[PDB]
RNA sequence: AGUAUGAAAAUGAUUAUUUUAUAAGCAAUCAUGAAUAUAUUAUAUUAUAUUAAUGAUGUACCUUUUGUAUAAUGGGUCAGC
RNA sequence: UCAUCUGAUUAAUUGUGGUUAGUAGUGAAAGACAAAUCUGGUUUGCAGAUAGCUGGUUUUCUAUGAAAUAUAUGUAAGUA
RNA sequence: AGGUAAAUAAUCUAAAGGGAAACAGCCCAGAUUAAGAUAUAAAGUUCCUAAUAAAUAAUAAGUGAAAUAAAUAUUAAAAU
RNA sequence: UGCUGACAUGAGUAACGAAAAAAAGGUAUAAACCUUUUCACCUAAAACAUAAGGUUUAACUAUAAAAGUACGGCCCCUAAUUAAAUUAAAUAUAAAUAUAUUUAAGAUGGGAUAAUCUAUAUUAAUAUUUAUCUUAAAAUAUAUAAUUAUAUUAUAUAUUAUAUAUUUAUAUAAUAUAAACUAAUAAAGAUCAGGAAAAUUAAUGUAUACCGUAAUGUAGACCGACUCAGGUAUGUAAGUAGAGAAUAUGAAGGUGAAUUAGAUAAUUAAAGGGAAGGAACUCGGCAAAGAUAGCUCAUAAGUUAGUCAAUAAAGAGUAAUAAGAACAAAGUUGUACAACUGUUUACU
RNA sequence: AUAAUUGAGGUCCCGCAUGAAUGACGUAAUGAUACAACAACUGUCUCCCCUUUAAGCUAAGUGAAAUUGAAAUCGUAGUGA
RNA sequence: AGAGUAGAUAUUGUAAGCUAUGUUUGCCACCUUCGACUCAACAUUUCCUCUUGGUUGUAAAAGCUAAGAAGGGUUUGACUGUUCGUCAAUUAAAAUGUUACGUGAGUUGGGUUAAAUACGAUGUGAAUCAGUAUGGUUCCUAUCUGCUGAAGGAAAUAUUAUCAAAUUAAAUCUCAUUAUUAGUACGCAAGGACCAUAAUGAAUCAACCCAUGGUGUAUCUAUUGAUAAUAAUAUAAUAUAUUUAUUAAUAUAUUAUCUAUAUUAGUUUAUAUUUUAAUUAUUAUCAUAGUAGAUAAGCUAAGUUGAUAAUAAAUAAAUAUUGAAUACAUAUUAAAUAUGAAGUUGUUUUAAUAAGAUAAUUAAUCUGAUAAUUUUAUACUAAAAUUAAUAAUUAUAGGUUUUAUAUAUUAUUUAUAA
């Protein structure tokens, strides 16, 4: 009751409802901006919900599965824009995370908001699909977009990629088919380059992407450690 | 409960500015953004790049505006007859001039 | 509550000079090193000015009282009246 | 203000308008109320009321420099 | 009684300066302005703190050394 | 504790006024504005209609639309009351004025006609307060015309079928829920015994004046120096529940706010629970705790005979046996004082 | 009556200084009156503990007040309106 | 003087004598709130505990009186506004003061106290009282000092990282009962020890949460009322596909479960008619966390564990040795030599400080800070943990997995199958 969670200056009933709302909004819009503390708590709920959904999907035990389903239902507000949220959770969202052991969200810190000095953050779903089956781009996966923008900038400058950038790319890849990842990167480039107004010679960009993928995939002192005399 | 004397210039100033707690600190923890080579806070996203990405998302993930057929296919004269102009209130006018009271985000300096 | 002008003060921020982190009380005066500034007769071993090294002396002002540092009266400061 | 408590068909509560007040009304009477408070409101005037009481009364220099006693006093905070 | 009532003198009152640790009234002494050589007052002269050396006795209790505490007791000391 | 002005100090301290917010987008300008969705709060209101009031605050200048019928004023009429008015000589009076009488004013009240829609002008001629019972009537069932038990009992309209004037009129018959509520009717109980004032036929008329109308109104738009937890009149106030306008919920509607974000030390406030004890606390059981039906039964001493005491205490039935919404309901007694219900120092 | 009672009730009468419409006396009912007792209950207490929300604290924005001769505002003892 | 069986001075101590105190009641006039609660600090003129002198009135045991001694301790209830006092039950003891008769910018407000009212008395009366009774008004965000904690800056016998002694500032210091020695010493008997040790407690302090108890707006279950969802199923419509001969059948997606008219004015409900106008699973909200039963961590005392800090040194009152001055005597206010207290010094504990010590020394990774994730810590700070991802090793928070706990049904079961 003290120390188990953030209180967030709200009465228990209100607080829980707020958290549910945040979770629903995260599932609907695959990224959302909010205050840092709220985001942190919301992540805990959303992740829990995702795991329960995964458990329901997997389990052979029928009773268990039913219980998981009931728990998931309890943890959401299913109305208006979130009428078919349960369906989405089972069919669209939870199947992304079957291999991933936890860590389905990422809270990314922003510069604190000016009017309030409140620490601001971006709660968002990990490995959200950047491109739907229709020829559009999807709202979400901000980190990936940022990475690709950084890559583009490095290419423009004719500089080597930073170790941190490479590490991030590797992390992104870990639960991604290589060809799919490449195609996503290419798609992101097309939009990003146009926005920034750099020229998109396609074959060269593809080659660069391929090169970036290759280095990611193929893995390759002051004090001396000496035994006791 | 109440101050016994007029607090002097010295004693108010040493109270306010003497302690380091009360002073402002240099923001040493700035560093370069990898997407655009500009200043940003450490362990923080660049507000320009994330803003740009948000804008991109908005432009792509855009719910189409509902233009009713009957109003779209009105004649100009007919439209004027139906929906004439009006004097807005002082309050309304003030609300309309958003650039007076609404702060757009500033761009940081380019890192060296 | 005219119009011009306004280095009048109280008051705020900043800079410069100087003193100040082992020293205790009207924060001044006198002694007395040092540092700085100015000086078209500093010829200098110079003169003035500014500045809480250090030493000594130093119980705000008025009113009202036999008598007030009084923990008696009255005053937040300056400007005008 | 919150809790608690009392009346709640009556000597009840209450809207709208009217009448009664500055030696002066109203008062199931508390010197209670009469426009944020009355043993008698407020405003204007007499009016610069009066105050043996309190406080204040503004530059400089020079010379002299007290008293706090007696007597009287509705006098002992005063005055001769 | 730092009480009260008057008598005489002084100071304070209205008197700064030195002394009395600090001090309205005690001990000296009355600031026209300086100067700082000489006489000094009261009070002082190991240091703080301006200035000191002696003589003859007594005390041994820190008695006392600028605010003297009594009857009485004990121990000495002189003189008869 | 001089007056006026300016500027300090406390201090970037307290505080920002009962409060539920979240995301996405308008907008790569939003904690605070607008929209959408989610969540919550008010709901015999924080809703919807209005009265009064007011810097028009409004959905605004291209602005709140009336001949009259569940439209108000204006108008007619008057109450309380008011009036340099009214009557050789109304009466009285240092002046001011006051009294009586007339006339005039004066709403908080009364005021013809109307969906079959309705016609207001001119001229002429003679209602304090409360109650709807019992009986009786017929209707529905049980038993053998008459008894027993149960509801129903004055009015409010559409339908169908008849009989008379001639598909329009009049009357009759039959068909048809419960619970509240309205108006209009009738009969009538009580003492406290219940406003005032302004005709009818006939003929001739009637081209329908002025003002109010926004929004706000248990409030940020009025009265409180403030966008003030105060004060402020009336009517509707979805259903489910209930004796109910209590209480819970909340359909719809409205709202979520000139402060936010975090942290939640000490400490304060307003709540929840507490072993063993149970007033040992304290001036004092102050505060807190305490309800084993709320309906139907039953209910003592005393006593002024009034179920006054009584809503008696205990106790029963229905319900429930491990408990499991809110709200109503919080003991018994002795004494002092005052019969009692009332009134009082607006703010000790 | 209580383990224990300056309180309460009952009773006595040197009534300092009761007494009959400034009414006297005893009751039923009533009373947010005052005092006392019993029951029940309890954080009132033994003896506090845990929890909740609003403040407090920090960051952002806005921004009071009484007060104030001037202040470079220590302890002790002594002194002294 | 006089009591004390005898003897003024064991104990008592008339009236008169000499002082101290500033704790009472006064006097003076420089100077214009009693009690309770809470927390106490100081004194010693000591009530208890430790040491000791005297006590024909110290046999013992209880006492009485006096000297040293302030380390530790010194009460709970009934009555009253009371301090006090009376009593009850305890205690080793229930000491006396000072501190603005400590403490109201810390609490209270019963007493005292003004307005209302009554009573007794006083007064012709208005009213009054070293009277009685009921009722009844102040508030304060802390500027400075001070104190409690916490940081930053700093000058360091000169650096940093760590370990740190002397020292300083405080804390602590006990007490009871029982048992043994011993029914011994002592005493006719009755009664009944010192010296000393141990064990139980005590009051106080400190830490702790394994367990116990409490809590637990983590959680789970149960449960009353009202409302609102999702899913499934049925029906209907629209949109998109497939079949069929635009229609019908199928599949997917979305939306919908309304509405209208009757029953004599209105409202609601009911049924009938009208319409495609649905009843099961599972959720949520609200009603004090809606109420109730359990309940993890943490925090806590009702709980648990430990401590009351020795040995030692010098002393106080007091008790001695030898021994003159003074042929004796005399513990010395002589030289020598000894004992002696809950006191003193210390010791123990905490905080502060940092002499000293080990090491490294312009840095591909020197030491710190800013930043992030945090809790071992915490108001803010500070402190501590981690900031791994390369040749090796290092998990801070969340998430995940795990076993375990909670909840409450479960072998009438779960999983594999034949
Ligand atoms: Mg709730
Ligand atoms: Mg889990
Ligand atoms: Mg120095
Ligand atoms: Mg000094
Ligand atoms: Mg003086
Ligand atoms: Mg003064
Ligand atoms: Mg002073
Ligand atoms: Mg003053
Ligand atoms: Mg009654
Ligand atoms: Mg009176
Ligand atoms: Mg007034
Ligand atoms: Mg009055
Ligand atoms: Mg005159
Ligand atoms: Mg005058
Ligand atoms: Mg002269
Ligand atoms: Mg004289
Ligand atoms: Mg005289
Ligand atoms: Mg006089
Ligand atoms: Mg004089
Ligand atoms: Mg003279
Ligand atoms: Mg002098
Ligand atoms: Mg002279
Ligand atoms: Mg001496
Ligand atoms: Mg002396
Ligand atoms: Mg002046
Ligand atoms: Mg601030
Ligand atoms: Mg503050
Ligand atoms: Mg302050
Ligand atoms: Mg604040
Ligand atoms: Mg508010
Ligand atoms: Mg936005
Ligand atoms: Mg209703
Ligand atoms: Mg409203
Ligand atoms: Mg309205
Ligand atoms: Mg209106
Ligand atoms: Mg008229
Ligand atoms: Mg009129
Ligand atoms: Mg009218
Ligand atoms: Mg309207
Ligand atoms: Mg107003
Ligand atoms: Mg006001
Ligand atoms: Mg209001
Ligand atoms: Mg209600
Ligand atoms: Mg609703
Ligand atoms: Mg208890
Ligand atoms: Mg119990
Ligand atoms: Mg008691
Ligand atoms: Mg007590
Ligand atoms: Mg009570
Ligand atoms: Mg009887
Ligand atoms: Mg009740
Ligand atoms: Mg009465
Ligand atoms: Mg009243
Ligand atoms: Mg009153
Ligand atoms: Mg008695
Ligand atoms: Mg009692
Ligand atoms: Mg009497
Ligand atoms: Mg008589
Ligand atoms: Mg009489
Ligand atoms: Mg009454
Ligand atoms: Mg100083
Ligand atoms: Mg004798
Ligand atoms: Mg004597
Ligand atoms: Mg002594
Ligand atoms: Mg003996
Ligand atoms: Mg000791
Ligand atoms: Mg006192
Ligand atoms: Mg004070
Ligand atoms: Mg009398
Ligand atoms: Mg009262
Ligand atoms: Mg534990
Ligand atoms: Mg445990
Ligand atoms: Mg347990
Ligand atoms: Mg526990
Ligand atoms: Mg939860
Ligand atoms: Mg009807
Ligand atoms: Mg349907
Ligand atoms: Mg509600
Ligand atoms: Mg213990
Ligand atoms: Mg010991
Ligand atoms: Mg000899
Ligand atoms: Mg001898
Ligand atoms: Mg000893
Ligand atoms: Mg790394
Ligand atoms: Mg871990
Ligand atoms: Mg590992
Ligand atoms: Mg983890
Ligand atoms: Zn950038």
């Amino acid at each position: 009751t003290v120390g188990i969670a953030r209180k967030l200056s709200r009465d228990k009933a209100h607080r829980d409802a707020l958290l549910k709302n945040l979770a629903c909004q995260l599932f609907q819009h695959e990224s959302i901006v909010s205050t840092h503390a709220k985001c942190k708590e919301a992540s805990r709920v959303a992740e829990r919900i995702i795991t329960w959904t995964k458990r329901a999907i997997t389990t052979s035990n029928s009773v268990a599965q039913a219980e998981l389903k009931s728990q998931i239902q309890s943890q959401l507000f299913l109305a208006g824009d979130n009428r078919k949220l349960m369906k989405r959770l089972f069919s669209e969202i939870a199947p992304r995370y079957l291999e991933r052991p936890g860590g389905y969200t990422r809270v990314l810190r922003l510069e604190p908001r000016a009017n309030d000095s409140a620490p601001q953050s971006v709660l968002e779903l990990v490995d959200s699909p950047v491109m739907s089956e229709s020829h559009t781009v999807n709202r979400g996966n901000l980190k990936m977009w940022l990475l690709v923008k950084s890559v583009i900038n490095d290419d423009a400058n004719q500089l080597p990629h930073n170790p941190l950038t490479l590490q991030n790319l590797h992390k992104v890849a870990k639960f991604k088919a290589e060809a799919q990842l490449h195609g996503e990167i290419m798609l992101i480039k097309q939009v990003l380059l146009k926005e920034m107004s750099l020229p998109y010679d396609e074959a060269l960009e593809n080659e660069r992407t391929q090169a970036l993928l290759k280095e990611v995939y193929s893995s390759s002192s002051s004090y001396v450690m000496v035994p006791r005399p | 409960a109440v101050p016994k004397k007029k607090v002097s210039h010295q004693k108010k100033r040493q109270k306010l500015y003497g302690p380091g707690k009360k002073q402002l600190k240099m923001i040493h923890h700035l560093n370069k953004c990898p997407s655009c080579g500009h200043y940003k806070r450490a362990n923080t996203l660049c507000m320009y790049c994330v803003g740009q990405i948000s804008h991109i998302w908005k432009t792509h993930t855009a719910k189409e505006e509902i233009k009713p057929r009957q109003e779209e296919e009105l004649s100009e004269l007919d439209q004027r007859v139906l929906y004439p102009g009006r004097r807005d209130t002082k309050y309304t006018k003030d609300l309309k001039d958003k650039d007076n009271y609404l702060e757009r985000r500033v761009r940081t300096l380019k890192k060296d």
